[PDB]
């Protein structure tokens, strides 16, 4: 616990001390422009791609 | 008997107050440590989640489930899964608990460790029953459901020690004190004016004779006579925390003797 | 955001004592100090566990989802 | 219990294909959520 | 033919899928918001 | 993510033996036993008990790094006394001490009420 370090009770940690949740959201949209050709959401396979 | 000595001051379902005489400091401390970490218990260590339409997240709930106390009386007659010959778990190495809960009432529905149900074949051993001490008989508030809220889960409780996870901790805090008068000068009381006036006297001071100022310091004196209090969580009864403590320690000393025997050939 | 099962510090099961704590305060019109004591939470690590608990679960349950 | 999407507004258990648009069938809210896998997750209770 | 535009999970990060929103935009675009949940336990060099 | 498994504290590794008895280079009739997957629970207790033997010239244990569960035990005894025999006796006494404590606690517990 030297030079601005600290010791923690691994036992307390197990019991739930300072435990946090972490959520992160990922976003996407189907295309921006193309009156005929439009981007699509799908599981991709081969198809020359 | 002959060696270390006992005097049980207080005895309850969850607390032992005792005096350990004719013991070296190391032994009292080692036994204190072993009670804290090395005694096996059974705790939830796998949660299969089918439905969780609750406020709380799957793992948050799973976390609590591990902390829920479970009958570990007959724990020595249940294998560690790691040693079990089965592929995964079985009736010899694990206990399966099920939890199904749905918000029936308009009023907030509560989920208790009592609401957990053993599905495993216990084969007549006092194991896996969730520990209830609650007057009202509910024990542990796992979760709270509202209305359309459902929580369907399965859980396998396995054998383990607090050293791997504190959820297998069979004891709470363990009170430990030797030499309440500081006749050994094992500590140096910090003060402003007077150590005696400034430091609160110990409960255990009435168990030892006071120093007597008109006497010099005892140099050959040694740390022997300990005022310990063991508190159980309820997984195992108090006596067993100390008996299994004593045992587990001797068990692991014996393994060392055994290892010397093993390496003594090839 | 639920009464933790077990005191972080010592491990004493505190998860069963919440409802009971709230009843001692409301029904028995007791003060926190005596209420905590009546629930046998003797060491300060255990007293803080309950004394300091914010039970957000209730506010969360207030949303319909 | 074969699910696809749940209405984020009224909890309606919907199920639609790309060429049938978003929106809830009798609720009309343009939200929608994915419904938990039947894959089933395991957790160490640690 | 096609060209990939698929969105991988943060290289370093990992967890469980929490909620998946499928919705339309102001300009009628199919758009998604994908939430990933991780429990973060107090590890070694964590700041307090 | 870089944290080891918790069983690594007590479960022996691949190959890994419990004790390794190396001869001390700096002193005659001295030895260094490395106890693998052990802490101050055993460490202290064994060292402390070795000090009770009037034939043990030196005894001391140490855990070079907290991360790893293993301690080193240096033992030096008088001529014609194998430190392995010193450690053997030490352990043997410890069990008999605990054996007594076990029956003693039990005896008292059965005289108790509540
Ligand atoms: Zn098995
Ligand atoms: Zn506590
Ligand atoms: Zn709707």
């Amino acid at each position: 616990n030297q030079e601005d370090s600290m010791i923690m009770n691994q036992s307390s940690i197990d019991r739930g001390l300072f435990r946090s949740l972490f959520f992160r959201s990922y976003m996407d949209q189907e295309k921006k422009y193309g009156m005929s050709i439009t981007e699509t959401f799908e599981k991709p396979q081969r198809t020359n791609t | 008997e002959e060696g270390p000595q006992v005097k049980i001051r207080e005895a309850s379902k969850d607390n032992v107050d005792f005096i350990l005489s004719n013991v070296d400091l190391a032994m009292a401390n080692s036994l204190r440590r072993v009670m804290i970490a090395e005694i096996p218990t059974l705790a939830i260590d796998s949660v299969e989640v089918e439905t969780n339409t609750t406020v709380l997240a799957d793992e948050f709930i799973a976390h609590r489930l591990g902390l829920i106390p479970l009958q570990s009386m007959d724990i020595e007659q249940l294998e560690y899964s790691r040693d079990c010959f089965c592929e995964d778990h079985c009736d010899k190495c694990s206990v399966v608990l099920t939890l199904q809960a749905f918000g029936e009432s308009e009023s907030t529905t509560n989920v208790y460790s009592k609401d957990l149900v053993i599905v495993s074949n216990l084969m007549g051993r006092n194991i896996g029953h969730p520990i209830i001490q609650d007057k009202e008989g509910n024990g542990v508030l796992i979760c709270k459901l509202r209305k359309g809220q459902e929580l369907k889960l399965t859980c396998v409780a396995k054998k383990g020690i607090a050293k791997e996870h504190a959820k297998w901790g069979p004891a709470a805090a363990i009170e430990f004190e030797y030499d309440p008068w500081n006749k050994l000068k094992h500590t140096d009381y910090w003060y402003e004016q007077d150590s005696a006036k400034e430091w609160p006297q110990s409960k255990n001071c009435e168990y030892e004779d006071p120093p007597n100022e008109g006497d010099p310091f005892d140099y050959k004196a040694q740390a022997d006579t300990f005022y310990m209090n063991v508190e159980s969580v309820g997984s195992i009864p108090v006596d067993q925390v100390v008996v299994r403590g004593i045992d587990t320690l001797q068990k692991k000393v014996a393994s060392i003797l055994l290892a010397l025997t093993q390496m003594d050939q090839d | 955001m639920i009464v933790p099962v077990r005191c972080f510090s010592c491990g004493k099961v505190v998860g069963d004592k919440w409802e009971s704590y709230l009843n001692l305060l409301q029904e028995d019109e007791l003060d926190e100090g005596t209420a905590l004591s009546r629930l046998g939470l003797k060491r300060y690590c255990c007293r803080r566990m309950i004394l300091t608990h914010v039970d957000l679960i209730e506010k969360f349950l207030r949303y319909n989802p | 219990a074969t699910l696809k999407y749940i209405c984020a507004e009224c909890s309606s258990k919907l199920s639609l294909s790309r060429t049938d648009a978003v929106r809830c069938k009798d609720c009309g809210h343009r939200i929608l959520l994915k419904a938990r896998t039947k894959r089933l997750v395991q957790f160490e209770a640690r | 033919s096609k060209r990939d535009a698929s969105t991988p999970l943060r290289s370093t990060e990992n967890g469980i899928v929490d909620q998946v929103l499928v919705t339309t935009n102001q300009d009628g675009l199919k758009f998604v918001k994908v939430r990933v949940r991780t429990t973060k336990i107090p590890q070694i060099g964590d700041k307090f | 993510m870089n944290a080891p498994d918790r069983f690594e504290l007590f479960l022996l590794g691949e190959g890994e033996s419990k004790l390794k008895i190396d001869p001390d280079t700096k002193a005659p009739n001295a030895v260094v036993i490395t106890f693998e997957k052990e802490d101050h629970t055993l460490g202290n207790l064994i060292r402390a008990e070795l000090l009770n033997d009037r034939k043990v010239l030196f005894a001391a244990y140490k855990v070079e790094h907290p991360f790893f569960a293993r301690f080193k035990l240096r033992i030096q005894t008088t001529e014609g006394y194998d430190p392995k025999d010193a450690l053997k006796n030490a352990c043997n006494s410890i069990i008999n001490k605990l054996g007594a404590l076990k029956t003693n606690f039990e005896t008292e517990w059965n005289l108790q009420t509540l």
